[PDB]
């Protein structure tokens, strides 16, 4: 549902800032 | 058990009121700022305003 | 500016280096400074 | 997983890992087709 | 007419070997020797 | 005869389980020297390492090394290197592009540490018909990865030596401004825009179709 | 006033 | 024991210097403090 | 707000023993969920600053990496024109645990959440420990066994990182609070440069403090250095920190100013903590000083012995540099500046050799298969933690033959006897699907040929094959780290497939909904946080 999607979009946005960590900003 | 504990809790505690006070202090100080701050926009906004009915003078 | 100034705490290690005087030898081998260094060695 | 493979193919293969063993004293025709149990019926019936 | 209150759920989760005894397996301390941990199932999409 | 060719299997089990069993960048070159070998296998030796080092997910500084080490013995063992490069330039058309990146970052390695001569680039033409796009990105890794191991300064004196002028023909075009403009927004495209340098629009007055 | 560490 | 005999070993300037610093640290990066657990708080079944 | 006995053990590592506390259960199922609850709300208050370490955001290894990089990527890290130096230093808080008053731990407790979680906290910490028939009342320290101590340990240690930078490096170093600087980064030139202290991190409780100094203010704190404490016999040298297993050349020798330099900075370093909380012990320290005399950094961070050596000191071929090293790159002009060379700790050779000394005491009443089952364990855990300095290391390598070899002598002894012809390699190193011990093995282990023969029964005769017959070569056993991804390339194509990522998110939702699994096929089982 929209719930469980912003979750996982939550989740998904913190395996990114935690493989972009370091280089862009 | 020590004489000192209590004065050691004293102070923790008088220590933590203290900031509390200052924390409120700081905290009211700022919306002050802050309020202000809007007033000052609201008014420059008016002012732009006045001169954009100045400029509707112009227009017609 | 000192770049050293907004430490909260100065100057903490007077005194810690002086230890050494004369070794001096304590009858408890629980309260002797071998068992000390020892026992913080290995338990950790 | 490949170290699995390249381990068979490092000791002589299939053929010769079995030969070191009991393989053809069983009437076991191919290799392919056998599984190991892990315990019989009187290991884990004596377990507890 | 009560439906009740709802139970969770466990979030997600040449054959063989010789065996380490029935007494020497304690728990399980024989996994996939090559990787670790449960395999996961895996969605299509997002 | 051997159709089957068991030899040849065999020579390549033994050198790819020499090679996926050593440790160190010099374990391998020793063992795989202290091979023997018939008259002549050395081309398969070649194709073998190559290919290995193809196959592996993500590139390692062990097999470059060891190539590089295979490439600081005698001629033979360099000329076959060349030989292996130009083979696998002119057939590179199915082999996925992780293998073809494998393969850029070893030859990458190869030439930025002068372990094969700065020679045999003359085979990279830069036309459109006959480029493909694992090429494109083959020459892409391979300019790339030169450019990490060396620099943009040892880059610039590298290619601006007149020496090499004859060699880089191919590939730093001056005849015909098709495939100048061609090399232009490609090398703009991937950032290679001061390499571009020592061509002249406007001095080539050639092709001055335009005013 | 100085207070005295267990290990000293 | 000695620790109940010989007083807290932190003494009272320092115990309120670490406090203050802490303070002036956490209002510097506005943190909001962490409430109680709510009664709904839909998260927990998940976080449980 | 009273709770129950906690139970107390030893656990033996045979270097160190370290306390086990067993917690009643309904108490451990409230404290994990007070735990995550606490780390959950945390996280996304924005609690922790980027050096607190470990983060959910990189392996050990990648934080080794990241801290070269962003020791790599500083101004003019590398220049010594003006006799600049830079000092890292590298210590552990000692006793931070012993050390824990209860009160002000409930205070700082009560700062950042409730004042319920708080006192539940710090009466969870005031309980009473028994080991068999000996019990005591803990009323100082704090227990490091309950489920939420590893986040109340990191907001004390977080206290003592502001005690050690002082609040104004710490807010710079951090970053504002609106957009928070990311590990071992500035926002610009100006913050980075403003104040000696460059880089820092805390691993629990282990701080990395890296520091550059110009000339100036150098002889400036060696001067109160020896005027606080003078020593005019040379004697400053007489017990300093330098690592002995690099070769007889990189390592150079420790001058006057360079001693002087770091022991003024632990001194400097030390006249921050109050012994009544925390302190740095000089033998628990290692500072290693960058000059013009030794270009040389080391330091040791996760178990990874690193040694930095810039590229403008091999001008003229001062040193070798061929091994199993990490390249680092300038993010400036985007080219290759410094070399990594790694080792493994001898503290952690001897955690191997301990973890394998474990599995041969626990385990004599055991099966063949358990014995290979422990040992696939320990190695595969080494091998794929430390990769690279694996391979770098001799005494690791040295170490591991000698465990394999124990391991193998131990099935051998359960046999009846240790006697090397009735044992092939086939015997230990083939797959448990064959029934063999299904080892695996990361030493030079040659297989001869008499192992690559085999009889085959037919109607017409029987065959008795003797496979590489053409070959005079034996075959070798795999080594197993030849399976396993150095840590370079796995953060290289990490960083690579997760901009591509990012661009076919981006042009992914200017399309389609979802991202498919047909076009990430490619980009599978690449990136540290795995795609």
């Amino acid at each position: 549902d929209d719930s469980e999607a912003e979750e996982r979009a939550a989740y998904e946005e913190a395996q990114v800032r935690a493989a972009m960590d370091g280089l862009r900003g | 058990i020590n004489d000192k504990f209590a004065q050691f809790s004293e102070a923790l505690f008088m220590a933590d009121r203290h900031a509390r006070e200052e924390v409120r202090q700081r905290a009211m100080m700022q919306q002050r700022l802050a309020e202000k701050e809007r007033q000052q926009k609201e008014e420059h906004l008016r002012q732009l305003a006045q001169q954009a009915r100045a400029e509707r003078a112009a227009a017609a | 500016r000192r770049w050293d100034e907004d430490v909260v705490f100065k100057n903490q290690a007077r005194g810690t280096e002086d230890k050494g005087k004369r070794k001096e030898f304590v009858n408890d081998l629980l309260r002797s400074d071998f068992h000390k260094r020892f026992m913080s060695k290995y338990v950790r | 997983n490949a170290y699995r493979t390249d381990v068979i193919q490092a000791l002589g293969g299939v053929e010769t890992i079995l030969e070191h063993t009991l393989f053809k004293a069983t009437g076991f025709p191919s290799w392919e087709g056998l599984f190991w149990e892990k315990s019989s019926g009187f290991e884990a019936s004596m377990q507890f | 007419g009560y439906a009740g209150e709802t139970g969770l759920t466990p979030l997600s989760k040449p054959r063989g070997s010789i065996g380490v005894g029935i007494l020497n397996d304690t728990g399980s301390d024989d996994e996939d020797p090559y990787e670790l941990g449960p395999k996961i199932s895996y969605n299509r999409v997002i | 005869r051997d159709q089957t060719n068991a030899d040849l299997v065999n020579l390549r089990r033994t050198i790819y389980l020499t090679i996926q069993s050593s440790a160190d960048p010099e374990e391998a070159a020793h063992k795989l020297m202290k091979l023997k070998l018939p008259p002549g296998q050395e081309p398969e030796l070649v194709s073998m390492i190559i290919e290995s080092c193809a196959q592996e997910k993500v590139y390692s500084k062990f097999m470059g090394l060891l190539g590089e080490k295979f490439a600081r013995l005698n001629r033979m063992w360099m000329e076959l290197y060349e030989e292996a490069f130009t083979k696998y330039y002119n057939t590179i058309h199915r082999y996925e592009t992780n293998k073809l990146r494998n393969i850029a970052r070893f030859f990458g390695h190869l030439l930025s540490y002068d372990a094969i001569g700065w020679h045999v680039l003359s085979v990279i033409q830069l036309t459109e018909e006959e480029t493909t796009a694992a090429s494109r990105i083959f020459i892409r890794f391979l300019f790339e990865d030169i450019q990490e191991n060396l620099g943009t300064a040892k880059l610039k004196a590298r290619l601006g030596d007149e020496a090499l002028q004859p060699y880089l023909e191919g590939i730093f075009r001056h005849d015909t401004r098709r495939n100048v403009t061609f090399a232009i927004n490609y090398f703009t495209a991937i950032k290679m825009g001061y390499l571009t340098d020592e061509m002249h629009p406007g001095r080539h007055h050639g092709r001055g179709l335009g005013p | 006033n100085a207070v005295i560490l267990h290990e000293d | 024991h000695n620790h109940m005999k010989d007083g807290p070993y932190v003494s009272s300037e320092e115990a309120v210097a670490i406090y203050t610093t802490t303070v002036h640290w956490l209002e510097a990066r506005k943190f909001s403090p962490i409430p109680f657990p709510s009664v709904s708080y839909k998260h927990d079944t998940k976080i449980l | 707000r009273a709770f129950k006995e906690v139970g107390i053990d030893m656990n033996d590592n045979y270097s160190t023993i370290n306390p086990v506390y067993d917690v009643e259960p309904i108490e451990k199922i409230s404290d994990a969920y007070l735990d995550q609850y606490l780390w959950y709300q945390a996280d996304q208050r924005h609690l922790f600053p980027n050096w607190v370490k470990p983060s959910d955001s990189e392996v050990p290894p990648l934080l080794v990496y990241k801290w070269c990089q962003g020791i790599n990527n500083l101004d003019k890290v590398w220049d010594t024109s003006n006799g600049e130096c830079n000092v890292i230093i590298e210590t552990q808080l000692s006793k931070v645990y012993e050390k824990i008053e209860l009160t002000l731990l409930n205070s700082l407790l009560r700062l950042i959440m409730d004042h319920n979680l708080a006192d539940y906290i710090t009466a969870k910490n005031n309980v009473t420990l028994t080991y068999k028939d000996m019990s005591h009342v803990n009323s100082y320290g704090m227990i490091r066994g309950l489920q939420f101590s590893a986040f109340v340990f990191q907001y004390y240690g977080l206290i003592l990182d502001l005690l050690i930078l002082g609040p104004q490096r710490a807010a710079e170093i951090a970053g504002p609070p609106q957009s928070p600087n990311d590990f071992l980064q500035f926002q610009d030139r100006d913050t980075e440069t403003r104040h000696p202290i460059r880089l820092y991190t805390r691993y629990i409780d282990k701080i990395w403090v890296f520091l550059r100094f110009t000339a100036e203010e150098s002889r400036d704190l060696i001067q109160r250095f020896l005027t606080e404490q003078p020593d005019p016999n040379f004697e400053n040298v007489i017990g300093f920190k330098s690592k002995k297993c690099w070769p007889r050349d990189s390592r150079m020798r420790l001058m006057r100013h360079d001693v002087n330099l770091g022991r003024a900075v632990f001194w400097d370093l030390k006249n921050r903590l109050p012994r009544s909380v925390t302190t740095i012990e000089w033998d628990d320290t290692f500072v290693s000083v960058y000059s013009k005399d030794n270009p040389n950094l080391l330091f040791s961070m996760c178990g990874f012995e690193v040694r930095i050596l810039p590229k403008c000191r091999n001008q003229n071929d001062e040193f070798p540099v061929k091994d199993s090293v990490w390249s680092l790159v300038d993010n400036s002009t985007k080219e290759r500046t410094a070399h990594a060379f790694l080792q493994v700790t001898e503290e952690d050779i001897q955690k191997f050799n301990n973890r394998i000394r474990q599995i041969l005491m626990s385990s004599g009443s055991t099966t063949f298969t358990k014995i290979a089952n422990k040992w696939n364990t320990a190695l595969i855990a080494l091998f794929t933690y430390y990769r690279e300095a694996a391979v770098s290391t001799v005494n690791l390598l040295d170490t591991i033959v000698k465990c394999e070899t124990k391991i193998q002598t131990r099935v051998k002894i359960g046999l009846n006897s240790k006697m090397p012809s009735r044992f092939p390699p086939a015997v230990f190193y083939t797959p448990k699907e064959l029934g063999g011990l299904g080892m695996l093995s990361g030493s030079h282990i040659l297989i001869p040929a008499s192992d690559k023969r085999w009889c085959k029964q037919t109607d017409v005769g029987i065959t008795h094959f003797r496979a590489g017959m053409s070959h005079d070569e034996e075959t070798l056993i795999p080594n197993i780290a030849r399976y396993i991804i150095p840590w370079e390339a796995e953060f290289i194509d990490s960083q690579r497939v997760w901009t591509e990522y990012s661009q076919k998110r981006l042009e992914a939702q200017q399309q389609n909904r979802r991202l498919t699994l047909e076009d990430l096929e490619d980009s599978w089982d690449r990136g540290l946080p795995r795609i």
